């Protein structure tokens, strides 16, 4: 017959081998598919959804409806900020959680760029100034308004409009980061003027925080570290 | 820019081990009914397979089972044995599933059979889509699951004078992968 | 010679594999084939066959002629059903017996529609009329002949015509059935009128039932149970 | 299946074999390369760059910044060379350092043209005449400066041109040398004038001494010496 001559790698089982089989059941007729609703052809397409940032990771806040809603409120205009939200979707707590955070888990390298995107979920009488600031990466981050302002930053009106969709970019010495261990920047919030409201209206509102992948992000390199 | 990786068939399609079926020798010392190993396949029991299924709601898949068959004597005692053959049959959903080590089920027609042959290359075969629904459901809100087959094992030889153990290994991988309705993914708190 | 590279799967003999095999007598001529009449292609071309049901499945009838044979007689006009057939054909001991049931026996999975065909055996004087009704699937039986009347019947003449076709549908919310456990529907046969004879002629009838599947009909995936 | 005959060679590893094999990530997307400059596509453009030959290797100028340095000085006008270096510079202990020996010890054969280039770097004051002469292979080395003249030469001046670079040639009866154990030539440089300088200046220059391959120069049979 045709000689051959057998090589390295014979009768070796690589799990990531990829080669034809033989069919168990091959005069079967299968279950032709149907076209449901809903078909994903890649996980970035779950990333690319805005889900909701838990900003208190308290005891108590933690696990329930409250770690999410960022308090605003009505006491001495100190320049801190409302929230300080650091960009490492994966090695931050608050962003591992999201959807994002749960696909970049399954993955060791990741690129592209993040929308946040906060929202009033406050009267619509409630009139003020919010500032979104975005520190780049190697900043140490904004810890008066000032500081915030003279950056990138957004000086959000909460009596306009209820949202504000500020997109971070790509800045990365690598081509891809990583999903683990050190900085990627940090949203922040500041109050620019203490929350006005009319009549006897809540002087205690909330705002909400999503976050979502963008077109150009991806990932790479597979790590399930899923286990017992 | 490049998605690839993060597709459906690159996330899923991945050589996954989802158990491990031990078998004895037909040793006519005093054994039990360790003479044979039935596993229903599911894949509820491996996380990692699991929970990549539960962020979908539904799917479809090719499921390529290899077996990785690894024995070995059990007692320290002068142990000889001629090379072992392991029947490795694949039961269709719906099917009866062997009772006893010389049940019936292990000559039908019906079910396909693998005869590996012990220090050979792993065995492997490719079981198709055998739902009868148009998708495999992880999650169904209605009243009277779903049934992809099962795996039974025995080793073929009878009159062994020496004990001999073997775990079948086997290493799952779901080839053609389509899913759909995503789902926010469980933690791996209840698993 | 040409590097190979063995797979796994290599040197398995699976009894679902489909390869060439050395032929042991090469040099033989084979006898040809004729022409026999009777070729059967396919098995369904088997359950297309009118067989006969088997109503009476008690201790005395069964395994006799009797089995088979629904005695139509002249008694107290109950609003009960002659017969009340469930559309179990695999999981029914009555059409499980005949041969659509010994084809569907050795498979799983089952589609498509049958044809119900009864046949009045009694004398060309006697007249009358029986109504041959059909409950779909998830429906409980009727049990007077104003419940089988509203919904779908067959109004047959006993007089006119001597057998009556009805035809069930394929309804299922699967593509395919079960051969095992969970409905299917009822053919059903109740006496509108009871049938009038003529002088001394008997007034105790007979009427056979027949099934078969239909062209539409399909199994699929082989599962023989057949042992000792 | 398609019948084959495994030939001698089935199942050996040959580490010297070419052949594919399975890829353990094929679904990992490499990171693609960039213009990084300097790519080198060959050893021998390594061995084509002029570097520096050490002429004292004795005890103390040795593993110093002097071993390098021919020192010209004024002393009784000898007519014995300034150095005289063979040219085996795999079996030279002088060649055999510089990066063309480096290249060469990872090698058995080799073929080609050498380039000398000494330089003087003494003063811009300083004149007169050295001789650089090429003893061919078999020739026992010039002792006096009257036997180099007569052979191949090149009267060097030193006030005019502060270089002089005199390429050998590829003279062997093989197509190609070894690396190791017997002759190869010599270059020479004698005094032709001893060296005149004005005014005080330093009557102690050096002179440098380069080596490198020319376009003409190959290597062949691989043979790492390496070890511990």
């Amino acid at each position: 017959g045709l000689p051959v001559m057998n090589t390295p790698g014979s009768n070796q089982y690589l799990t990531a081998d990829n080669f034809q089989s033989p069919c168990a059941l091959p005069e079967f007729d299968v279950t032709p598919p149907i076209d449901i609703p809903g078909e994903v052809k890649n996980m970035m397409e779950l990333a690319e959804i805005d889900t909701m940032i838990p900003f208190d990771l308290s005891a108590t806040k933690k696990n329930t409806m409250e770690m999410y809603r960022v308090r605003l409120s009505d006491k001495p205009h100190t320049d801190d900020p409302i929230l300080c939200l650091s960009l490492s979707p994966a090695s931050d707590p608050r962003l591992s959680h999201t959807m994002l955070g749960e696909i970049l888990n399954y993955y060791t390298h990741w690129a592209g760029s993040l929308k946040f995107t906060f929202l009033f979920c406050g009267s619509m009488m409630a009139t003020g100034k919010l500032l979104v600031s975005y520190a780049p990466p190697g900043a140490d981050p904004p810890k008066k308004r000032k500081e915030a302002m003279l950056g990138t930053h957004v000086i959000w009106d909460i009596g306009l409009q209820s949202s504000c969709t500020m997109v971070v970019p790509w800045i990365s010495n690598t081509t891809y980061r990583q999903t683990i261990d050190t900085e990627g920047g940090y949203i922040s919030v500041f109050y620019q003027t203490r929350i006005v409201v009319p009549l006897s209206t809540p002087r205690e509102m909330d705002i909400l925080g999503f976050v979502s992948a963008c077109n150009d992000f991806s990932v790479r390199l597979l790590r399930d570290t899923t286990h017992i | 820019r490049s998605r690839s990786e993060s597709s459906i068939e690159s996330f899923f399609a991945r050589g996954a081990c989802v158990t491990i079926m031990t078998v004895d020798n037909p040793a006519s010392t005093t054994n039990k009914d360790k003479l044979f190993a039935v596993w229903k396949i599911t894949y509820k029991d491996t996380v990692q397979l699991r929970r990549k299924l539960e962020f979908f709601t539904y799917s479809r898949f090719d499921m390529e089972l290899t077996f990785v068959v690894t024995a070995n004597f059990t007692e320290t005692n002068n142990g000889h044995a001629l090379n072992q053959v392991y029947q490795i049959m694949y039961v269709p959903p719906g099917a009866p599933v062997p009772e006893k080590w010389d049940d019936y089920t292990w000559q039908t027609s019906s079910n396909p059979s693998i005869f590996y042959t012990y220090g050979t290359a792993p065995a492997r075969i490719s079981v198709p889509y055998v739902g009868i629904s148009n998708a495999y459901s992880h999650f169904y809100d209605g009243f009277s699951l779903n049934d992809f087959g099962i795996l039974a094992v025995r080793v073929v030889n009878d009159h062994n004078p020496t004990k001999v153990t073997s775990k079948i290994r086997v290493y799952l991988k779901p080839k053609h992968i389509r899913v759909w309705c995503p789902r926010p993914p469980r933690a791996v708190a209840y698993y």
